[PDB]
């Protein structure tokens, strides 16, 4: 039950500013 | 062989891809190639609103340690996510 949609989280910016 | 996942790996577009390559800088994020560990996987879950222990994660290398190897390439890895999403138990 791998939702996936999670992961976008630690991959949404990883604190790229 | 594992031909049966080939497919399905081609079937994945460069847009589940990206979003998932992603993520696979995250559990290698500090791994010499792309080899993830227990250690690492923490790393992304707490980041996916999971804080999971080194007991109960190695459960996940496991898995996808077919060959003992302690963590998980970029191979078994995209694998186990086949392997649930299109047969999950
Ligand atoms: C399905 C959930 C209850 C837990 O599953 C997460 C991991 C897969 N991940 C990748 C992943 C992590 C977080 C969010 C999405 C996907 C995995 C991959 C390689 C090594 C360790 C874990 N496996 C354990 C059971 C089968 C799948
Ligand atoms: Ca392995």
């Amino acid at each position: 039950r791998i939702s996936a949609d999670a992961m976008m989280q630690a991959l949404l910016g990883a604190r790229a500013k | 062989m594992d031909d049966i996942y080939k497919a399905a790996v081609e079937q994945l577009t460069e847009e589940q891809k990206n979003e998932f390559k992603a993520a696979f800088d995250i559990f290698v994020l500090g791994a010499e190639d792309g080899c993830i560990s227990t250690k690492e996987l923490g790393k992304v879950m707490r980041m996916l609103g999971q804080n999971p222990t080194p007991e109960e994660l190695q459960e996940m290398i496991d898995e996808v340690d077919e060959d003992g190897s302690g963590t998980v390439d970029f191979d078994e890895f995209l694998v186990m996510m086949v392997r649930c999403m299109k047969d999950d138990s």
